């Protein structure tokens, strides 16, 4: 289990694995990991599929409550409170998300961090995962604001494809979601295989 | 003490075809180092075009299977008309999360037909995701059974072998050959076997025997 | 596994099955459970399997060197004085389910021998995780002094109802019998579960994997 | 784990907490923020169990906001830090306890400058300068040998220079960057942000 | 498991149970119980089978070798001490029941008792074993202080009868054993 | 019920042609002491099923009693319906399945038998909820001894007559005498048809020690 | 578990005339890998290997104990080792530790040194030797195999399909595996030569 | 702590002993084990204390509320039925070892017997005390259908004079009650 | 030993002018149930001392064996020297302090009574080591019941006569027979003087019940 | 905790310690060397607890002096990393284990250079790059992003300036000057020592 997402002049970049292991046993390849809450918000999966999936399809309802009552599209930090406020109510009880909100705002770009244990923060780069800190390392080499998109694509591919080299949870499809001002787009899904013989010369 | 869990086995197949999707199932209930029954079928027939398997704790499965049909009459008696797969899928997610903090110990397997009559193959957890998957193989004979249809169904890890859509008659041989090869080496496998196949012409079933030990 | 015994009219008739398993999966079809001790006397192992399979090797080596520093046949007895003194010497640390089997002068001796070392002479046993169904059919149909046929028919019985019982084997129940005189011993008894036969043929080509790395070295 | 300092002045407080949001490995945000306007001359800064941090952020901020709108003035800073003891006290015997670690920096018009001290057991203090986590060890050493109580700003900057100087030389942890407030008769007024290359 | 001892004037009568169960399925229906060790000293065993089995082998070799090289019949009391002193060197390890019975030329007919501890004690009567507490309700009530052999016989059939009958452990069948001047006399009864 | 005080033992069920055949035995052992040997194991419910249980002798007092109370109940309807012994086992299941949801379990292992409508029944009911169908049940340790002699002979003959059964009955019980320390030489036999539900006596049975003769 | 800490996998198979032995190529800690060149199959001998899986101290030290003794036994009887004798001394060679049990899963597979006749056999972490006629695994992973093998398994099979055959279990297998991975290698032996093949596996 | 109940033909004959212990300290030397409850139904008790009397005093506020209610004389399974509602439906915390004896002009006399459980059971004779299970020995042997009252006053007096011989927490004094369709006899005896 | 199987119960001593009499009862206890009720629990020493005990009979037993073995020895050393009895408390004591430093204790509790060369003796030696001298003992639950008597009339008459320490001590343990559950009624006392060492038989208490006729 | 680094060249092996003996609050000493020099072309590394460091130079290096004495030439890379793996493997399953965490760095006249990986349970490695501790995971992904075999040593140490300008980013320990040494065809030839100033 491997995500990323970073911000940057043209938007947001997300980019995920699809290995989702039990234990020491695989189960599936293609876990689709990048929940799509709405036509203009991503949320992800990073640390178990139930909780991770009911509790966006929950805050995914509360938006839509919240846009059809004000005419009007929610904002990304009203997303992320509305959601650590939904998660800290079973604090101790063994719940584990350490999710990721992305989205376009009145402000432009929005990206926050929402764990389980509640450490609502902003920011501008951001990994969660077992295998997060290989994409921390060779994101925090590749990283800038002023960065092209193909350049970004390429960023987001390389980084996932050293993260799936190196950890042992990680694999699968490289999915690849591009955030924009209008609305989120997917770009590719991507094998590692493929990126193998394309990246290993 | 008191333990309130306890592993009876179990292994439920499922197949998504072009326009099938086949659900087969052996029928041995154990417990531990004994043999309860040589019958009773995992699997369950909820509408013309709806199967689901439950195993791994069995009164968890009965009252899972009991709530599923309350609520599939309760949608049918409210709104005219039945439920799609995906929306069962969607349902029993809710469930599993609904008893969240007292988990069902149950593996899960929903195949059925689309509403654009096609084969869907919707799989399961204990706590409640669910993704649409092509073939599953749920239960203690998950993995002697898995990178099988890695290699037949999807093709895997080979070079130079074109891609054929599954047939029925093929995907018969294909789930007979897997039962039987794992039947050989599992202890919670065997002594019968009921396949489930879900055409757009209704239901059919079929009892294959196996070895008796 | 479940082994048994039985005293028929003149010896003992021993059976056994073959599934050696490691934990929750058959790692095993065919594992010789009847083992060696002398010509006359030989040796069933339960639980874990290597321990009995070099607590029995010691034995059978001692009672090789016991024999032919005597210069006649060996008596039971002493068998079991050597396994008793050995499994109380380890302090029921080794888990060694063995049944003892041999005829001497004095005619045919079963043991039984518990892990920690408690011991029986009987003229039947079993032992193993599914011996309670071959110890029903032995309490059921056993009376004493039995003819051949009928003993080698009820041992089949007994371990054939621990096969149908769980955690029998596929095998083909082993059996061996040892009389005054004549040894006999018989892998492949009666085989009732055959392997089904294959549908199609899931046969690869000539090249369907790709390689990377090739190596050639002769030999003599 | 971290750091806030809270030295006291005659006419001024003088606070200043770190940027850090580290998580068990890496550091996730290095431009943090734990300073939380309450009003127009009250400060509080906030330590401990990190999702319990925002959550007391989000009552006490607000019902003090709320009572700026009921009745029509600012609370003194010795109130607000009792109602934050206050809840501490009742929020620690239950089934839901709060494991923060916390302090009070105000200013009155009539009682001019006052500092508070939290700890995660609801405790008042009237402290000349207090700190949290494990650096506050080191720190208040060297903040005690050069202490002043007529002590001007500028040499408190100075003395936070010369403490951050040593915490750098001795200490597990990184802490690249700190930010700085000040408390005066006009206001809260937001002083440069203090990093330092060491090496 | 029940074991019993009962001495009169002439000799000694023993008397047990068979059944040895481990947990709750019965591994054993019938067992020798009690152990002849000289020709003439029994004794008889619980608790846990394989240390009575190992201290009965070793007091046997011991006992053999001393009694030979005496060129004379044993003691009792000898045989008890022996008991007594292996019983006693392992309570740490040994969880044995044993009852020393036997009779003797200089000494008659004398019961010895060594329980789970490894005290040495001589009584008129002993029982033994976990389904013993209830004809050690009424040994005290029924015995009378100079039996005949057949009183002994009939007194330790109703005995073993009644502790087979209501404990759950206990049961098999009844085995007696006759220690005299005269000769060792087994039999097997039901009933 | 967490600890089991008082418990039985192995309950045997089998059903034949045009009926159910159940016996059970007749003691009430605590711990390893026999302090109760005379209780009833088997209740005849009204005339159509029949129940016999294991486990905790109390609980099983406590599902008479209820059980009992519900069947004079549809009696007292006068309607001309009863309950059907499948009807029985599917309440009985989810009885013992929202006992041990909610963490207070039902010590007990239960066979319902019953033959309704010209179709024999014998059901299962576990502690933990596990409920199936079968043609021949073994509780307890009965799963473990004299299970292989029922499915031995059902698979030698799979039809049978009365007298076959209750013989077959009769030969695993003096088995279960044989083998269990929990076991007493008393034991009831209870017997299904259409024309009515029958308990017959406290029968015992005859055993043999002649391998004691031995050495 | 202790023998899921760096992972592995051996698979041993039996053909007709020949036999075909194959393993993984991952080495790392619990979850972090390190490298994909850690040796697992090493020479005993001619036309004879043997496999390890487990905890890689015991491997190397298992291994090179075994090199030490099967030396002396070379030296002091001029001809070549049987292959049941070399069961039996690694039999031997763990059952010394019986409570101070190495955390391994020897295979061992080669051929008659008279004849061309092939053997396969495999041990348990005490000394428990299992001969069978055509598959041994060890490792981790072991109903995927099992599974595999069970599935492709033929009687008489040329060395091509062997080679192919135990390829594809590999492959699959391991691809279903996460702790043991990143490369395939094959050693492929009969009478008259040796082959050892590496495989395009997936390196996720 | 041993107590017993013993019916014959005319009525019922109950017995205990006293000797309230707590751990190896005697707190209460003489005790009424047996309590009335009516004025011709007793319970004796055992186990815990404060559990069985808070229990027996339920038990006489519920029954004489419902037989005053009846205006007719009340049952003996009836209390039996109240002792077993109370006992069964909160176990889990009492330890009760209650044994229901009592003349009715219905049915005789009955004793019912209601262990640590909470089931429910009609019996001849009852034991009941941890020291009981060695007169629960014999008191299948010493017993005889059909007794009449001297013959189960000297049957109950030989029981509790060997339990409390034996066990070391049974001793203190002899208490006897003696219930018929005439009165209640009740008595003490020592030495 | 780590759990005592059969233990004993409490031993009373008092010096007089001119000797030490020592009284204990007979019982053998395993948990409750009295299982030994006739064994001896004072060992008369040669001539002099005298010793009795508590805990584990076996241990008892034990040291029995060992102290007659040393006796004998000094005896046939035939010089006219013998052990007094503060030796042999010291030889105890080192013996369990040796003992229990190896962290396998002998679970007693023994009193050593001896009159050599005019003067008492009556010492004290736990399990843990812990000994002195005293007027009066009292072991097990005596510490607690019958110390206060023997410490009020030694207070109130600080020499006493053997009369009076034999009325005494049969008072006592009548009170140990009132309210000790470990305790019967048969015991013997034993008396040492200049005239020898001298064990009495089995006596018994004088009991009272007046108290039973009230409610 | 810390990591020293070990990057392999074509002809050279380029090593990297830290200089910090800290104890759980404080940096005790910030010019530490964990540095041994065994040969004229072999070095050796060592993290772990930090009393069986000391222990482990004082047998390893001194038993290798004592080889060199004896018969009239270096060891070999290889040898000596089977030696060390060897004393590892035999001390490890006793009442007295060793929790290190090595690797060795060697160049053989035939060989050139190698280098080897330990771990507190005796497992040799052959790695063209290998790790420990938590900069294991920093270091590893920006290295195997970079790696080329035949790659120059200045290429090297730039890549180790880059590597190391990450570690001092999102890292949560302090780890202010690394130490770093070479090994060629001649020798063991110490390069200058690497601090930055970080803002």
């Amino acid at each position: 289990t491997t995500t990323l997402a970073f911000k940057f002049r043209h938007g947001v970049i997300v980019a995920a694995d699809s290995r989702a292991t039990a234990g020491a046993y695989i189960a599936s390849q293609t876990v689709k990991k990048v929940i799509e809450i709405n036509p203009y918000l991503l949320g992800t999966m990073a640390g178990g599929a139930a909780d991770c999936s009911f509790w966006e399809r929950l805050l995914a309802r509360q938006c839509r409550i919240y846009e059809l009552r004000n005419k009007e599209r929610i904002s990304v930090a009203a997303a992320s409170k509305l959601l650590a406020n939904m998660v800290y109510q079973y604090k101790g009880m063994g719940l584990s998300m350490g999710t990721m909100i992305c989205g376009w705002d009145k402000r432009g770009p929005g990206l926050y961090y929402v764990d389980s244990e509640g450490n609502r923060i902003s920011g501008a780069t951001f990994s969660v995962g077992s295998g997060s800190v290989y994409a921390y390392g060779v994101m925090d080499r590749g990283y800038s604001y002023d960065l092209e998109v193909e350049q970004a694509y390429d960023l987001a591919r390389r980084a996932i494809y050293q993260a799936t080299y190196r950890d042992a949870y990680s694999g699968g499809a490289v999915n690849l979601y591009h955030v924009r001002e209008d609305g989120w787009i997917r770009v590719s899904s991507d094998n590692v295989a493929d990126l193998h013989e394309k990246y290993s010369g | 003490r008191f333990s309130p869990y306890v592993f009876n086995g179990g292994t439920i197949l499922a197949i998504a075809g072009e326009d099938f999707a086949i659900v087969a199932s052996d029928t041995r209930l154990s417990e531990g180092f004994s043999i309860h029954t040589r019958d009773s079928p995992k699997c369950y027939k909820l509408t013309d075009k709806t199967v689901i398997g439950c195993s791994g704790f069995h009164g968890d499965c009965l009252t899972l299977t009991k709530i599923i049909e309350a609520r599939l009459k309760m949608y049918k008696h409210s709104n005219n008309k039945a439920m799609t797969t995906g929306a069962i899928a969607a349902m029993l997610s809710t469930i599993l999360y609904s008893r969240r903090f007292f988990p069902y110990y149950v593996y899960n397997i929903i195949g059925g037909l689309d509403e654009e009559g096609k084969g869907a193959v919707y799989s399961f957890d204990p706590v409640g995701s669910y993704q649409r998957d092509s073939f599953k193989a749920g239960g203690s004979a998950s993995a002697m059974l898995q990178p099988l249809l890695d290699n037949q169904v999807g093709f895997k890890n080979m070079q130079n072998v074109e891609h054929v859509p599954l047939s029925l008659d093929r995907a018969m041989r294909l789930v007979k050959d897997v039962f039987i090869s794992a039947a050989e080496r599992d202890v919670y496998t065997g002594d019968a076997l009921r396949i489930c196949i879900v055409t757009k012409e209704g239901i059919r079933e079929e009892t294959v025997s196996l070895r008796k030990d | 596994t479940t082994i048994a015994g039985v005293v028929y009219k003149d010896g003992i008739v021993l059976g056994a099955d073959t599934r050696a398993t490691e934990g929750m999966v058959v790692a095993d079809k065919n594992c010789s459970k009847i083992h060696f001790i002398s010509p006359n006397i030989y040796c069933c192992g339960a639980g874990t399997a290597a321990d009995t399979d070099m607590t029995t090797q010691l034995i059978s080596s001692n009672l090789e060197l016991h024999s032919l520093s005597t210069g006649r046949l060996p008596r039971v007895v002493t068998a079991n004085r050597m396994l008793k003194q050995m499994l109380f010497r380890y302090q029921g640390y080794i888990g060694a389910a063995l049944v003892l089997g041999g005829v001497d002068v004095t005619g045919p001796h079963l043991y039984s021998i518990y892990p920690h070392g408690s011991t029986d002479k009987l003229p039947y046993v079993t032992m193993g995780s599914g011996s309670l169904a071959a110890m029903a059919v032995f309490e059921d149909k056993f009376r004493p002094d039995m003819e051949e046929e009928e003993a080698k028919n009820l041992v089949s019985e007994a371990i054939a109802a621990g096969i149908f019982n769980d955690l029998g084997s596929g095998s083909n129940i082993d059996l061996c019998v040892i009389s005054k005189n004549k040894l006999d011993f018989l892998r492949p008894y009666t085989v009732p579960n055959k392997k089904g036969t294959r549908l199609g043929r899931y046969r690869c080509e000539k090249g369907t994997t790709a390689v990377l790395t090739e190596k050639i070295t002769p030999l003599e | 784990m971290e750091y806030l300092i809270g030295i006291q002045g005659p006419d001024y407080v003088l606070v200043a907490s770190d940027r850090v949001a580290a998580s068990n490995i890496v550091q996730m945000k290095d431009d943090h923020d734990k300073m939380f306007k309450m009003s127009e001359k009250i400060l509080l800064l906030c330590v401990g169990e990190a999702g319990d941090t925002v959550q007391f952020a989000e009552y006490i901020q607000k019902n003090v906001q709320l009572y700026k709108m009921r009745n029509g003035y600012e609370l003194s800073p010795t109130a607000a830090a009792n109602f934050t003891r206050r809840n501490l006290a009742d929020c620690l015997r239950s089934r839901t306890p709060y494991h923060v670690n916390l302090l009070l920096a105000g200013y009155d018009e009539h009682e001019g400058p006052a500092l508070y001290y939290m700890d995660y057991l609801a405790a008042l203090a009237k402290a000349p300068f207090a700190a949290h986590g494990y650096g506050a060890f080191l720190t208040l050493s060297i903040l005690d040998r050069y202490y002043t109580p007529t002590i001007s700003r500028e040499r408190a900057v100075e003395l936070l220079r010369k403490c951050l100087e040593e915490l750098q030389k001795r200490f597990i942890l990184n802490l690249p960057t700190f930010s700085v407030r000040i408390i005066d008769k006009n206001g809260i007024h937001d002083l440069d942000n203090i990093s330092f290359p060491k090496q | 498991t029940t074991i019993m001892a009962v001495q009169f004037d002439g000799g000694v009568v023993l008397g047990a149970d068979s059944r040895t169960t481990t947990g709750s399925y019965i591994a054993n229906r019938v067992t020798d119980k009690l152990t002849p060790i000289h020709d003439r000293i029994f004794c008889c065993r619980s608790g846990s089978a394989a240390d009575t089995q190992a201290v009965a082998d070793a007091v046997t070799y011991q006992l053999g070798f001393h009694s030979i090289e005496l060129n004379e019949p044993p003691l009792v009391h000898t045989a008890a001490s022996l008991f007594k002193e292996m019983c006693y060197r392992y309570r740490e390890d040994l969880m044995a029941g044993i009852i020393i019975a036997g009779w003797d030329p200089q000494e008659g007919g004398q019961v010895y008792s060594v329980p789970m501890g490894g005290m040495m004690v001589r009584q008129s009567f002993a029982i033994g074993g976990s389904g013993s507490s209830y004809i050690y309700g009424y040994v005290d009530a029924t015995y009378r202080e100079g039996m005949t052999k057949e009183e002994c016989l009939q007194f330790t059939a109703n005995a073993l009868a009644l502790a087979m009958e209501r404990d759950g452990s206990s049961g098999g069948v009844i085995r007696l054993a006759a220690i005299a001047e005269s000769g060792v006399e087994r039999q097997v009864l039901l009933g | 019920t967490q600890n089991p005080m008082v418990t039985g033992t192995s309950v045997l069920g089998v059903k034949f042609e045009g009926g159910v055949v159940i016996a059970a035995d007749m003691l009430g052992s605590y711990g390893s002491l026999a302090r109760f040997r005379n209780i009833s194991r088997i209740m005849r419910v009204n005339n159509s099923t029949m129940l016999g249980a294991s486990g905790d002798y109390a609980d099983f007092q406590y599902l008479k009693q209820v059980l009992g109370q519900m069947v004079i109940d549809e009696e007292l309807l006068g309607d001309g319906h009863s309950y059907s012994p499948r009807a029985i086992h599917s309440w009985l299941t989810r009885a013992m399945y929202s006992r041990r949801s909610k963490m207070n379990p039902l010590w007990n292992t239960m066979v319902i038998g019953g033959y309704a409508d010209g179709e024999s029944f014998l059901g299962y009911v576990d502690m933990l909820g596990v409920a199936y169908e079968a043609p021949s049940l073994a509780t307890g340790y009965g799963a473990y001894l004299a299970q292989p002699l029922l499915r031995e002979v059902l698979e030698k003959q799979p039809v049978l007559s009365q007298t076959e059964a209750r013989d077959l009955v009769e030969r695993c019980m003096r088995v279960l005498y044989y083998r269990d320390a929990r076991s007493y030489n008393r034991f009831q036999i209870a017997t299904v048809t259409e024309k009515g539900v029958e308990i017959e006596g406290p029968l015992s049975t005859e055993t043999n020690w002649d391998i004691a003769h031995m050495i | 578990s202790i023998m899921s800490y760096n992972g592995g996998a051996v698979m041993a198979m039996k053909g007709k005339n020949c036999v075909a032995i194959a393993a993984d190529r991952r080495f790392g800690i619990q979850a972090q890998m390190v490298t994909t060149d850690f040796q697992k199959i090493f020479p005993m001998g001619d036309r004879l290997y043997i496999g390890l899986a487990g905890l890689a101290t015991d491997v190397q030290t298992v291994a090179q104990r075994l090199k030490f003794r099967l030396n002396l036994y070379e030296l002091k009887e001029g001809r070549q080792i049987k292959p049941y004798t070399l069961m039996s001394m690694v039999a031997n060679l763990l059952y010394e530790k019986r409570f101070g049990p190495y955390y391994t899963e020897p295979v061992i597979a080669g051929l008659d040194p008279k004849t061309f006749k092939p053997f396969i056999c495999s041990l348990d972490l005490i000394g428990c030797p299992m001969v069978t006629d055509d598959f041994v695994v060890s490792g981790t992973c072991a109903e995927q195999m099992y599974g595999m093998c069970e599935s492709l398994w033929e009687p008489n099979m040329d060395p091509d399909h062997l080679f192919e055959t135990i390829s594809q279990a590999m492959l699959n297998a391991v691809d279903r595996d996460a702790v043991s991975g990143m490369g395939v290698i094959v050693h492929i032996i009969e009478k008259d030569k040796i082959t050892t093949r590496t495989l395009k596996a997936r390196m996720d």
